[PDB]
């Protein structure tokens, strides 16, 4: 429950001991994450041999024990050194046979993967963002997205990839695939508009691919759609020969009414 | 038990450790990081923590002394330039006192290839003969093969 | 302008607006103290109520409570409610169906891992990553 930090740092140093109780360890791991999302700074020394203890759980096949230590690692990914450390072993989970790793496995991956060792993982990356699974689909997309910041002309070569998955039936990975497309052609006017025209027609299957794209199409039409939340956007949109009709309509409800309302 | 196999990259690590878990010859990748599998071996289970010899990695192997009941460093018997300094990384690894009372078990390997040095030549290389203070022995492997292998398993589980 | 980033915080608070769980997306709460800070901020504004929205600092807040409990998403003014409010009930469904049960502060903190686990499958640095609360639950 309420906790100290010294104390949990030390249980943690049963990880080196053989025997591994999966249960018992996987609890401490959750004390960790508490302290850490309870503000609790840690120190580069204390976390770099917390980190190095909780690798060693790998060789645990406990499932629980196994998430956990995904987000451990994602944790303490800027507050301890040598993270590189688990490249190989997630690489390994990602590529491997069990869907409930792969996802959380990439996402791990991309969060202790920098810009100079990028090019190691490529492969496997653009391998994940064409998958007909989901989850790790979405994962690869979103970390893509989020590796767009330390090395842009790496992940830029990665268009095709998405595309491909843009098509998706999924409502979320249609979502990030035209979301981590606009990110890379943002700035490339003639990519945007090409990449809006080809949706205009054969539109797309997600809301929230919708509402971006509507904010996309905003930057210098039709409010049928029968989600809530695309038809407001579209009128939120429209307002910067009008009808504003639908706000109103709006304007009765639970909740919804602070949107419309707030709008002027 | 537990074992932690080191050497220098492009040793043969992986490819040792797969021979052994699936009895099969696989298509390694450099290894950032670490591979830790277990092994049956009459009656014992070896816990074998294979970690990745490149540069930035080879700065982490002190990380997995501790525990470590038994080393087992695999050699490029092919590689002439680098044998100095793979003396020189097990040199100070010996120097290790978490390391202090674990078995040593050299493996030289890709003895399949042509010029391969001799295990007596790298014994000479490596200075194996000057180690009075824990157990220690050399063994001619083919990790492709599956050569030397199990001999060194078994070598190792007679500490 | 356009961004798959719109989540700016994810926040559970206890009766006394003390923190049982948070993530900060991005750097407007820089430091702890000022995160906590903002936290009681919202509390002692949005303590028993249930209108379900507020503007507070200059951001979109959407909230919904149980019988100690509280949960927030917080984005920017200028995203889309009804899209925070597809994150807030996702994450309040899923804990719910995760724990097969009232969700309250005892409950809650009986199993924390799928907490941890289940808000990293909801949001990813600020992106919304499963917006349905059974595929969330499933992926535990
Ligand atoms: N001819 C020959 N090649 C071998 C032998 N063992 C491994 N190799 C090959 O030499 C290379 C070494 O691969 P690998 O086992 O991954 O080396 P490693 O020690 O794991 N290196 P790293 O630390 O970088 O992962 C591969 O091409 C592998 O197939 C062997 O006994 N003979
Ligand atoms: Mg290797």
């Amino acid at each position: 429950q309420h906790l100290e930090k010294s104390a949990v740092l030390q249980e943690a140093r049963v990880f080196n001991e053989t025997p591994i109780n999966p249960r018992k360890c996987a609890h401490i791991l959750t004390k960790i994450l508490y302290l850490i999302n309870q503000g609790e700074h840690l120190g580069t020394t204390e976390a770099t041999e917390a980190f190095f203890a909780m690798t060693k759980l790998f060789q645990s096949n406990d499932p629980t024990l196994r998430r956990m230590c995904y987000l451990t690692i994602k944790e303490m990914s800027c507050i301890a050194e040598d993270v590189i450390i688990v490249t190989s072993s997630l690489t390994k989970d990602m590529t491997g046979k069990e869907d409930s790793y792969r996802g959380p496995a990439v996402r791990a991956l991309c969060q202790i993967t920098d810009s100079t060792m990028l090019q190691a993982i490529e492969r496997y990356m653009k391998q994940a963002i064409v998958d007909k699974v989901p989850s790790v689909s979405s994962s690869a997309l979103v970390s893509s997205l989020h590796l767009l910041k330390c090395s842009f002309d790496v992940v830029k070569r990665w268009v095709n990839e998405a595309q491909e998955a843009a098509s998706s039936d999924n409502i979320m990975v249609q979502y990030h695939a035209l979301g981590l497309l606009y990110h890379v052609r943002k700035n490339d006017r003639l990519a945007v508009s090409k990449m809006i025209s080809k949706f205009t027609r054969h539109g797309l299957k997600s809301p929230f691919a919708y509402c971006m794209m509507i904010r996309v199409a905003s930057r210098q039409s039709c409010l049928r759609n029968k989600h809530e939340m695309v038809v407001y956007e579209a009128a939120s949109a429209i307002v910067n020969a009008v009808s504003v009709l639908q706000l109103f309509c709006s304007s009765p409800k639970a909740a919804l009414r602070y949107a419309a309302v707030r709008t002027l | 038990m537990r074992i932690l196999m080191v050497g220098l990259d492009g040793a043969g690590k992986t490819t040792v450790l797969y021979k052994l878990k699936l009895g099969e010859v696989i298509t390694t990748i450099p290894t950032i990081g670490f591979n830790v599998e277990t092994v049956q071996y009459k009656n014992i289970s070896f816990t074998v923590w294979d970690v990745g010899g490149q540069d930035r990695i080879r700065s982490l192997w002190r990380h997995y002394y501790r525990n470590t009941e038994g080393v087992i460093f695999v050699v490029d018997s092919n590689d002439r330039s680098r044998i100095g300094e793979a003396r020189e990384v097990m040199q100070r690894m010996l120097n290790e006192d978490e390391l202090r009372n674990a078995a040593w078990l050299v493996f030289a390997n890709k003895q399949d290839l042509p010029e391969a040095m001799s295990a007596a030549e790298i014994t000479e290389k490596l200075g194996l003969h000057s180690i009075r203070n824990r157990p220690w022995f050399i063994q001619a492997t083919c990790a492709t093969s599956g050569e030397g292998l199990y001999e060194g398993l078994e070598w190792l589980s007679n500490s | 302008e356009p961004s798959l980033y719109t989540v700016k915080a994810i926040l559970i608070l206890d009766n006394d607006g003390d923190r049982l769980f948070a993530k900060y997306y991005d750097d407007t709460y820089p430091s702890v103290k000022e995160q906590k800070a903002f936290e009681k901020n919202i509390f002692n504004k949005t303590h028993r109520t249930d209108s379900e929205i507020a503007l507070l600092e200059g951001l979109t807040v959407v909230y919904k409570s149980s019988i100690d409990l509280y949960f927030y998403v917080i984005g920017s003014s200028y995203e889309n409610e009804l899209m925070l409010m597809t994150v807030l009930n996702c994450l309040f469904d899923s804990l719910s169906q995760m724990l097969r049960k009232n969700v309250e502060k005892r409950a809650l903190l009986e199993n924390m891992e799928g907490l941890f686990l289940a808000v990293d499958e909801i949001v990813d640095g600020g992106v919304i990553l499963e917006s349905d609360p059974q595929q969330v639950v499933h992926r535990v």
